[PDB]
């Protein structure tokens, strides 16, 4: 009867998706035939994802314990809880009683509060997200090219035939439409090089299969530049014009052979050869990896060769190639474009530096503080120290998917004060201390920014189940309540531009009208009538550093039995 | 595009000694637990240029790498395909149609059973016993792997690699310079 | 003759869309919720694999009860009169029939979602007649593996291959 | 083991007359009542190679039998088998399940009803009328009978059974001695 257009929240790729309703519930979910990404079909999720949204079990009502069993509690009450323990809390220990668990599966408008009402309201830089474990990525190409995020943009590797080279091949089922354009880019012309340790459904479709035990893939792939350069298949402009030098990365790259990596890894001499070949001749060629390569200790060095292989054959930049980080959650570059690391700032500014600080006295409201917060692998410690007396779960349940769960269970027993603003079914909510209902992906109204930084919007269909209300207006509440200069939280608007105004330099043109009109933009954007930037993303050069080039790191092998013989994997 | 070079015999001085053959055999199956020593190979012999002898004298024939190939063409399948400068067949999507024997007019290709890790390759459905899986055999250049072994294996090096440009351009210049030496 | 579906390996991802829709039309419309297309996982490739309409069927000939039945251009099972007798299991060539039992199902994204979410019988692909638009798998595919194929287009791909192989072998070398 | 004989057509010579695929559906059906007179035909014609005309020319095409066939290899049940020389069809085992039309290139299988005895055979329990049983058809080289017998009923001889040994070796000494003359 009605249809909304939303962005689907399941994975990172973001896709249109009309949500069919009829009688104040939802009834089915269709694609859209204009947008640019998914062109009119959908993954599983998308399809059949709207079925958890009105389950008999939903949270409908806020709770607390009281004597150990939670009891039915309206919210004005439970509000004065929540402000009297974090004033007494503060007034004992100070500002570091809490680090903020920001959710990876909510609007960039609810990270964008957390941090404020956690730096503006009691003052710390301890915000965190359940995403890291892709964090050596972003410090890797920051550190090669300048760029912290996607370069290239995901339908033009469609377009026209490339070279598709891909790492840890597990996007076959992490992003099943990503790999849908990747298999629709063979119009009998496109050309796959894969490399993983394992069995998939996307390299039974690969004329060349670089199986490569697990972490082997820094031979493979510098016995892969020591083939292209052997052969001189470099592109001498562009290393002469913006590159610093050559010769360091020589220094390096030949002590790997061919001979060297096949007596090393186990693979046949003519596939390096033949994919070193069509690597080269072509003009086009992007690198897609998995969550397989993201899931190592070594991967910074890794992923700085990556970089560096595009670095020294000339495909960055360009439409149609370019390196290809992959995000595993909807709003993960949402939770980099604003803070949610202790060390960052919206804007992509280090808290470090005094003049990100100083840029901000009163158009962010009470000061902040200087000093580097503490990381989400350091609080355990902290909880175990009991050096820390709260924690915000927000929207999620770090209690299963990270690893180690066994010690966050027992570091959970630690109660004084627990806020859990999420949904049904999370065991955290049970061992947590006051539980507040929250909205889903259909009740709120917010924006996605997806792997490839297209930004979209969020647009509200069903009315919430019973109480439960979004967490902009439980942020403004608790700020409220222990005093805060002014009152925020208007409405969604407001505070998208307040974004804006803050940080107009990446995005300040990203405004309601235009992502009503267009299929999305993606930033950078600085001003209203700019388009945005995609397939280049800042580069045309190779000059998004400080310095306006970009440097080298020289890599090596490392380090690591008999009783145990068998590698794990999980993905 | 450039002018796909083919190997040429000499009968006037070929003896018909079937050591280049063997040496193909021998080039071919490295994959096949070969060490360049007799004992070693427990597979049948498959060469690809055969010997033909003669009234006048013996010679061998092989692949030409026509330009305007007849093969590729009326293969339906696509097993034959042009990958480098030379014709090659593919061996994992031939069917053994031998519609090919019906294109060349030079005679190039044969049709013999496959064999891959010292041992014949048996399929799924076929006659109660299995049936071996019949190839197309022809000449591939070897620029697959190096130097052609049919070279240098010769005792008099009767069979020359040659391209036709730099025999042509050697033709014309002597028809230039005989000419001219009598005008 | 008979309408079926064909799906090519070179464009099938595994990603569980066809088989999920599959099961969930059946659900609503009112029949068993379980799938009648299964995913196979080979050495070299990954095939959905259904019920090919064989126009002889051996399913008919083995049912003791007779509700296996010829409507339309398809083959129906007829859920109402089966009694579960495992016959037409033995006959089945590729194994197209499996029984709408909880253990029949593995472990996979589709079984996540059918536990979140909340008589046994043989189930078979019915080709969707029941529905006004066409089958479920052909149309849900994010890369259109699935492909129906009807009486004329066999004949058609029938007269397309003889006429290029006359062609070419008349342009070519007589 | 020897290579598969297969017939093929020279379309030009061939006209169309249609007269091939008589001969041959009258010689597969003696089973059928017939008498080398229509009339005695009370079955449908189903012939075993099919004539296409294009704008250039017109031929028939027919089964190429193929060593490696995907039609014998496609088929689950096994009822395409080498029974003799020749690779054949079984009307008893098989079930009409039509992947076999989607392997042959050539297109020379085609699904039709079963013909024995002058009557339409049908199968025991299908919808209320019963269904017919449905049977591949394709060339078998008329391996039970005599010889082929698409051969020696076209009048121009345009239809020819061929040997893909003896005709190499027939186009290398050809080949040998176009060679030796001009050197
Ligand atoms: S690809 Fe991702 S965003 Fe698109 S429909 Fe599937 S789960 Fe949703
Ligand atoms: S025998 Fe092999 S190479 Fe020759 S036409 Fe048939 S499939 Fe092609
Ligand atoms: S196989 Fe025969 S027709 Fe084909 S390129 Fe070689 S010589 Fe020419
Ligand atoms: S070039 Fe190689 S394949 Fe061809 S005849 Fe010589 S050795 Fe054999
Ligand atoms: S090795 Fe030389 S002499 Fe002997 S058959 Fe070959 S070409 Fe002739
Ligand atoms: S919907 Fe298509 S791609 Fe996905 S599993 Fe089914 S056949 Fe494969
Ligand atoms: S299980 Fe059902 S369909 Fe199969 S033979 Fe028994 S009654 Fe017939
Ligand atoms: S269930 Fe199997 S044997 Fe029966 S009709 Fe379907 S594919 Fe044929
Ligand atoms: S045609 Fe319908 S019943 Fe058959 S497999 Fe496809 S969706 Fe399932
Ligand atoms: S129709 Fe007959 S010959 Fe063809 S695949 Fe089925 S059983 Fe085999
Ligand atoms: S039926 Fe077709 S595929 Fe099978 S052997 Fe004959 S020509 Fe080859
Ligand atoms: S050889 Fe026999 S079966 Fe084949 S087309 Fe000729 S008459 Fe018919
Ligand atoms: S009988 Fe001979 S001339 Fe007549 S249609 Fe057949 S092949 Fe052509």
């Amino acid at each position: 009867q009605e249809k909304v257009l939303t962005t689907c929240p399941y994975c990172g790729t973001g896709c249109g998706l009309y949500l069919k309703v009829e009688n104040e519930k939802i009834v089915g979910v269709e694609p859209d035939k204009l947008h640019p990404v998914n062109q009119g079909e959908l993954c599983i999720k998308g399809y059949y994802g709207y079925k958890y949204v009105h389950d008999p079990r939903r949270l409908t009502s806020p709770l607390i314990k009281k004597n150990g069993k939670f009891v039915p509690v309206s919210w004005d009450e439970a509000l004065n809880f929540i402000a009297n323990g974090l004033k007494k809390i503060k007034s004992e220990y100070g500002s570091d009683a809490f680090a903020m668990f920001c959710s990876a599966r909510a609007t960039n408008e609810d990270n964008y509060a957390a941090q404020k009402f956690a730096r503006a309201v009691i003052g710390i830089n301890n915000v965190d997200h359940c995403a890291r474990l892709h964090a050596p990525t972003v410090a890797g190409l920051a550190m090669t090219l300048g760029s912290g995020a996607m370069t290239n943009s995901i339908p033009e590797i469609s377009t026209y035939s490339d070279v598709i080279f891909i790492i840890g091949s597990n996007t076959a089922e992490c992003h099943p439409l990503i790999a849908a354009h990747v298999i629709k880019a063979k119009e009998r012309g496109a050309k796959l090089i894969v490399a993983d340790p394992r069995m998939n459904a996307m390299v039974h479709k690969a004329d060349i299969w670089l199986r490569v035990p697990s972490g082997y893939n820094i031979p493979l792939i510098n016995g892969m530049i020591h083939i292209i350069i052997k052969e001189g298949l470099v592109k001498t402009d562009f290393v002469k014009n913006h590159a610093v030098g050559f010769e360091e990365m020589a220094k390096a790259v030949e002590k790997y052979t061919p001979e060297y990596v096949e007596e090393l890894t186990g693979i046949p001499k003519k596939d390096l050869i033949k994919a070193a070949r069509f690597y080269g001749q072509a003009q086009a060629a992007a690198i897609l990896y998995s969550m397989g390569v993201t899931q190592f200790s070594h991967g910074t060095g890794n992923v700085v060769s990556l970089a560096n292989l595009a670095v020294i054959t000339g495909n960055l930049g360009r439409p149609g190639a370019g390196i290809c980080p992959l995000r595993g959650q909807n709003n993960v570059q949402g939770a980099c474009d604003v803070g949610a690391l202790p060390n960052v700032l919206p804007g992509y500014l280090d808290v470090t530096k005094e003049q990100n600080r100083e840029r901000f006295e009163k158009v962010w409201g009470v000061k902040l503080p200087s000093n580097i917060g503490l990381r989400v692998t350091e609080v355990p410690d902290a909880i175990l120290n009991k050096r820390v007396r709260a924690l915000y779960i927000f929207g999620e349940n770090p209690i299963m998917s990270d690893p180690d769960s066994d010690h966050l269970r027992h570091a959970l027993e630690h109660l004084d004060l627990l806020i859990v603003q999420d949904i049904f079914l999370t065991e955290t909510a049970r061992l947590a201390h006051v539980v507040l209902p929250a909205a889903c992906w259909a009740e709120k109204d917010g924006t996605f920014t997806n792997t490839e930084r297209r930004v979209q919007r969020v647009r509200k269909a069903v009315e919430a189940p019973g109480e439960a209300k979004p967490d902009w207006w439980i942020f403004s509440q608790i700020a409220e309540r222990m005093g805060y200069t002014g009152m925020q939280y208007n409405n969604v608007q407001e505070i998208w531009d307040e974004v804006r105004k803050i940080v107009p330099e990446k995005f300040g043109g990203i405004s309601y009208a235009r992502l009503e009109k267009e299929k999305g933009l993606a930033w950078p954007c600085p001003t209203e009538d700019h388009t945005g930037t995609p397939g280049k993303f800042a580069t045309p050069c190779i000059c998004d550093e400080g310095a306006e080039k970009q440097d080298f790191n020289h890599v090596i092998v490392g380090s690591i039995d008999e009783e145990y013989p068998f590698t794990l994997t999980t993905g | 595009t450039q002018l796909n070079p083919f190997v040429v015999a000499n009968p006037a001085k070929c003896i018909g000694c079937k050591a280049c053959e063997v040496a193909c055999f021998a080039v071919h199956n490295r994959n096949n637990h070969v060490g360049a020593t007799v004992g070693t190979v427990s597979i049948p012999v498959i060469p690809r240029l055969h010997l033909i002898k003669t009234e006048h004298g013996t010679m061998p024939i092989q692949c030409r790498h026509c330009e305007d190939a007849p093969c590729a063409n009326v293969c339906t399948v696509g097993a034959i395909k042009r990958e480098g400068n030379a014709i090659v067949v593919d061996e994992k999507l031939c069917i053994g149609c031998k519609s090919c024997l019906l294109a060349c007019p030079f005679g190039a290709i044969e049709l013999l059973p496959q064999y891959e890790d010292g041992r014949e390759v048996f399929q799924i459905n076929l006659k109660l016993v299995q049936e071996p899986r019949i190839i197309a055999y022809k000449c591939d250049l070897c620029n697959d792997l190096g130097e052609p072994a049919c070279v240098k294996a010769c005792p008099e090096n009767a069979l020359t690699l040659v391209m036709p440009t730099e025999m042509k351009k050697a033709r014309n210049k002597e028809a230039a310079l005989s000419f001219l030496r009598v005008v | 003759p008979n309408r079926f579906v064909i799906a090519d390996p070179k464009r099938c991802l595994g990603c569980y869309t066809c088989i999920a829709a599959c099961a969930f039309v059946h659900e609503e419309q009112g029949l068993q919720p379980f799938p009648r297309l299964y995913l196979t996982y080979t050495s070299e490739g990954i095939m959905p694999i259904q019920c090919r309409h064989c126009e002889d069927a051996p399913c008919a000939e083995v049912c003791p009860v007779e509700a296996i039945k010829k409507e339309g251009n398809a083959i129906i099972i007829d859920e109402k009169a089966c009694i579960g007798c495992k016959t037409c299991l033995l006959a089945c060539s590729f194994g197209a029939i499996d029984f709408s039992v909880q253990d029949s199902l593995e472990q996979s994204i589709f079984k996540d979602i059918k536990e979140n979410l909340m008589r046994i019988v043989a189930v078979k692909c019915d080709l969707c007649n029941f529905r006004e638009e066409g089958p479920a798998c052909v149309q849900f595919c994010p890369t259109k593996a699935l492909k129906l194929v009807d009486g004329d287009e066999i004949n058609k791909m029938v007269k397309n291959k003889r006429t290029v192989n006359v062609e070419s072998l008349l342009s070519v070398y007589g």
